[PDB]
């Protein structure tokens, strides 16, 4: 859901606003290269020609196989208002928008680009020993803090500011203490490259008035700079941004000069194994990772015992599950790191189970499990336990004078989602806390 | 027509069971019996109870040490 | 065919039952 | 640990990193990895050297888990005293560790395994027409055992009932015993022209866990631990074949003591004539000079009340000088009392045959001064897998209990509360329904029940046999 997050958010953008989102080329390659294939080849075609097509021509490319994806293609294509539709003369004539239009001939044309793409002072520098580690570095800061485990330095307040404000790691002063989320467990989760949209996603919508557009003209312009490169010195607000942007270990900074970071690059496309471990039926744990990223993430639901250079030992155990489950991660969350963290060992024997499964029975092909059934189950049964009691708050009705009153009051209740028990022998039901006002209402009326 | 404040707790007979014994024990627990698979309960026990019921459950699980 | 429908029978007497094949938690609890 | 920094997750670990050692430039070849602290050992079973270790590390550690793919060994005091037994020395269990481990031996397992595989093989307890005499192949000796508060080429008697004391003691001082037979030697004992039938087929198992036993040649008193049905009665058998002198067996069951002598008859080329079976149903014993007499340790081990009949055949097994003794289910022998027996009878050699070697309490490990060390054990996957043993889907069935009875279950004592819960409704209901289901299915079930009470309730209602202990052989 890459794309479609940050596809989704341009929608909501107005359609003026959006207008001055296509002024600067530099934006415009990268909203070109995040349309579907299909779409693209489009876009490509009607940018060098100034005419205007009608839609069934567009339609006559495609074969019949594709249909579908035309119609993907169309609605987000013109979601995002870069594909004008004009209908006159009885057609609904197809054109794309001028700024757009214009912005992207001027780049792939090599035109006057007004530094959207910057410019280069030749100071080069190394990245692997400073740039690496100390983005690495600072990216990891915020998840050892995120993940809870004691580090001295602390993020700055502007991060924490938009973690507390944002869904992610949830906290309570009351608590003292900061702890993850079922979305906080998710986000640790996906992958470096959306792991960093999802913060930056969440940093567009907590900005307010530093204005929306120069916003996207920084961050887009971001991943068009080259790490390993300097660039002179912007917007006004682009400076206190590019300050901001240092607290996320996206660039680095001396103290005139800005330098990219490998994440910059990494945030426009794509680009034994560590973090790979083996789940016996002791519900023991075992490891073959070196580096704390792996070791940080198995103690929140595992409990670690002891630990070797190349490998970590621990054994599951009810009360790391417990409190794992106290914060909000869910079994299935749980199953699915293990399942796509497996080890190649587990995977070949488990491909061996399936074969056999198979071998024996090949009607019937049963889920690729590459852990024991019963570690998924107990796992399942401790989850159970968990949801056990279930209590709810609300008011309990009774002593009605009629059954007629009784069963209108109820059916109120039921229609509008807000009855959680009833009983026609008693002539009583209980609503929840959130509906008793409404109940209320009705009675009187 | 009268409303009763009060929360709704569903469970299984057994632990219907269990919150019986913890009513005995301290009269306030339950506010009325609704049904086999529904009770009501004061809502300032139910922080207390359902830690302590943990712990009387533990006797039925073992763990090992 | 008496083998292979005999085949057929020692393959069912061997096969599984139902409840294995499947993680029986979501469904219905056992009774009555 | 010198010289290395702590993590920011080290903390997680308390006293438990072991990331302050290297690792080999070999690790990928070596499939050892060794705790330096608590002794256990993790096993890769898919790299190579896994098959060469498998063996050395069971003789050496025992297992704590063997799932499929990483097995759990762990080197104890007990487990390298099982080791040092069978020809090996401390130079051979660290030059193998070594050569295996990806990670250098810490001092501290190096010190561990010096202490405990020096101490055997110095003392001989020696039997002689029915007296014991604790024989030492040194005259040093004689200032240690007849200057011990407790004891008491130079040879002293001993009391035959304090065996159990001194071997116990044995344990305490340096040097603990070992019970070495030569029966090659041995001509005073009447010998028995035993030996298996060509039909037998010993599995590969089986004659690694007597190459365990007879690699140097005198047979060693001890253990042999193998899975349920794996066919620990014929370990008996191969040992008296190859001994070759009178055996006694002891049994825990009147049926299990028709289960040897059947057994016995059929694999071995025992003749009927030198057999003899002590049992309550027929108490007439072989009169020839070398037999096999097959009871139980309550034939054995009973000391106050023994019938007329009983007594001339225990007076029959006491007044003979026995060569070898086989108990088997030797997981009973520690008990309070049945441990009188092994310092009451006379035999040069001692064997244990059981499938589990736990128990409740603690006295388990009593069995090192008792029989002898624990010479072998066998895997259960293992076998499985090579179709030696069948395949299990094990099931837990949840029963949820009935709210009428679970009321009662409160209120109720723990004596009573036990029958409450185990005759619930919906038991007796699923017991049905899955007896029909495989039964059609044509499977033999097997319904166990501790309670007497519950098995005649349930056999009546589905009319089907019951068996417990009143009934009749
Ligand atoms: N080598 C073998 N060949 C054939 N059957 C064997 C062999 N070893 C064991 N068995 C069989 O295994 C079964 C169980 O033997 P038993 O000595 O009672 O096992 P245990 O005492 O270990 O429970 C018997 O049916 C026996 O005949
Ligand atoms: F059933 Be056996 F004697 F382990």
């Amino acid at each position: 859901s890459l794309k479609h997050s940050v596809t989704q958010y341009l929608e909501e953008i107005p359609q003026q606003v959006q207008n001055r989102l296509y002024t600067s080329p530099a934006t415009c390659l990268a909203i070109y290269r995040i349309l579907p294939p299909l779409a693209k080849f489009f876009i490509m075609a009607m940018v060098f020609n100034e005419n205007e097509v009608p839609l069934l021509d567009l339609d006559k490319w495609v074969n019949s196989n594709g249909k579908l994806q035309f119609q993907n293609a169309i609605k987000s294509m013109k979601s995002l208002h870069l594909l004008i539709p004009n209908k006159s003369s009885g057609t609904l004539m197809i054109n794309l928008n001028p700024t757009f239009k214009i912005s992207l001939r001027n780049a792939l044309t090599g035109g006057e680009v007004q530094n959207s793409f910057g410019v280069v002072v030749e100071e080069n520098v190394v990245s692997l020993d400073l740039l690496d580690e100390y983005s690495a570095n600072k990216w990891e800061t915020i998840l050892h803090f995120m993940v809870g485990t004691p580090l001295a330095k602390i993020p700055s307040e502007k991060v924490l500011n938009l973690l507390k404000h944002s869904k992610l790691m949830e906290e309570v002063n009351s608590t003292g203490e900061f702890k993850i989320t079922n979305e906080g467990f998710q986000f640790l989760l996906q992958e470096i490259n959306s792991q960093l949209w999802t913060l930056l996603l969440q940093y567009l919508k907590m900005i307010e008035t530093m204005d929306l557009v120069d916003v996207l003209h920084f961050i887009f312009m971001l991943g068009a700079l080259e790490v390993g490169k300097a660039y002179k010195i912007l917007s006004e607000t682009q400076r206190i941004m590019l300050q901001d942007m240092r607290d996320y270990g996206l660039v680095f900074q001396k103290h005139s000069i800005f330098y990219p970071t490998k994440l910059a690059l990494m945030l426009t496309s794509d680009t034994i194994p560590d973090g790979s471990l083996i789940v016996e039926t002791n519900f023991k744990i075992y490891s073959y990772s070196n580096s704390p990223l792996q070791i940080a993430v198995l103690s929140l639901f595992v409990h670690l015992k002891a630990r070797f250079v190349n490998m970590v030992l621990g054994q599951i155990t009810r009360e790391s599950i417990r409190r794992a489950l106290t914060n909000g991660i869910t079994a299935d969350q749980i199953i699915a790191y293990l399942e796509t963290h497996a080890h190649p060992q587990m995977r070949r024997l488990a491909e061996e189970k399936l074969e056999k499964k198979l071998e024996l029975d090949p009607n019937c092909k049963e889920p690729l499990q590459v852990l024991p059934p019963t570690v998924v189950d107990q796992i399942r049964l401790w989850q159970l336990e968990l949801d056990r009691v279930i209590t709810y708050e609300g008011s309990l009705y009774s002593d009605f004078e009629t059954s007629q009153e009784y069963n209108l009051l109820s059916k109120y209740a039921q229609d509008i989602g807000v009855l959680l028990w009833k009983d026609d022998k008693k002539k009583k039901f209980f609503i929840s806390k959130e509906g008793n006002s409404q109940v209320l209402d009705f009675a009187k009326r | 027509a009268r409303a009763r404040k009060g929360a709704l707790v569903q469970c299984d007979p057994s632990i219907k069971a269990l919150i019986l014994q913890i009513d005995a024990k301290m009269s306030d627990i339950v506010l009325e019996e609704l049904d086999d698979t529904h009770l009501l309960v004061n809502p300032s026990k139910v922080e207390f109870v359902k830690h302590e019921l943990n712990r009387l459950l533990s006797k039925n699980i073992y763990n090992p040490m | 065919e008496l083998q292979e429908r005999q085949a057929e029978e020692k393959r069912k007497q061997n096969a599984v039952p139902e409840w294995h094949k499947q993680s029986t938690i979501g469904k219905t609890a056992l009774g009555r | 640990p010198a010289d290395f920094v702590p993590d920011s997750v080290s903390g997680m670990f308390r006293s438990h990193d072991f990331s302050y050692l290297r690792l080999r430039p070999d690790h990928a070849s070596r499939p050892l990895w060794i705790s330096p602290s608590d002794g256990r050992i993790i096993l890769e079973s898919f790299s190579p050297l896994a098959e060469q270790a498998q063996d050395f590390l069971v003789t050496i550690a025992e297992p704590i888990s063997r799932p499929s793919h990483i097995h759990e060994y762990k080197i104890t005091a007990y487990s390298l005293y099982a080791a040092v037994s069978v020809g090996l020395e401390t130079d051979d269990i660290i030059s193998v560790l070594d050569r295996l481990s990806k990670v250098p031996v810490a001092e501290s397992i190096i010190n561990f395994i010096k202490g405990a595989t020096i101490s055997y093989g110095k003392v001989k307890l020696v039997i002689k027409h029915n007296r014991y005499f604790v024989e030492t192949t040194q005259a040093d000796i004689l200032q240690m055992l007849l200057n011990d508060s407790v004891i008491g080429v130079h040879s002293f008697e001993i009391a035959n009932e304090s065996v159990e004391v001194v071997k116990k003691r044995c344990q305490e001082i340096d040097y603990p015993v070992l019970e070495e037979y030569d029966f090659r030697n041995d001509h005073r004992n009447p010998d028995l022209d035993i030996d298996l039938k060509p039909s037998t087929q010993i599995r590969p198992y089986q004659e690694k866990s007597l190459s365990k036993m007879f690699g140097n040649g005198r047979a060693r008193s001890g253990i042999i631990v193998l899975p349920c049905g794996a066919g620990k009665t014929l370990v008996g058998i191969t040992a008296a074949c190859t001994i070759k002198k009178s055996v006694i067996v002891l049994c825990t069951s009147s049926v299990s003591v028709m289960q040897w002598r059947q057994q016995f008859l059929q694999w071995c080329t025992l003749q009927p004539e030198n057999c003899a079976v002590f049992t309550s149903d027929n108490k007439e014993m072989f009169q020839t000079e070398s037999g096999l007499v097959v009871s139980t340790y309550s034939m054995v081990a009973n000391t106050r009340n023994r019938s007329h009949d009983s007594q001339k055949v225990m007076d029959f097994l006491t007044g003979r000088e026995w060569g070898f003794i086989i108990l088997d289910e030797v997981h009973v022998v520690p008990a309070a009392m049945f441990r009188r027996v092994v310092s009451t009878i006379a035999a040069h050699a001692k064997l244990g045959l059981t499938a589990t070697l736990v128990r409740e309490d603690d006295k388990i490990g009593d069995l090192n001064f008792l029989i002898g060390p624990k010479l072998y054990e066998a895997n259960w996957m293992e076998l499985s897998q090579k179709g030696h043993i069948a395949n299990v889907q094990c099931a837990e069935v949840w029963c949820p209990m009935t709210a009428e009875f679970y009321q009662e279950y409160l209120r109720e004592t723990a004596r009573k509360r036990m029958l409450l819960y185990i005759m619930n409704p919906t038991k007796f209901q699923a017991c049905q329904f899955l007896i029909q289901y495989h039964e059609r299915r044509g499977d033999k079930i097997i319904v166990f029940s501790d309670n007497v009470y519950a098995l005649q309730e349930y056999a009546l209602k589905m009319g089907k046999p019951f068996i417990y202990g009143s009934t009749p052989q």
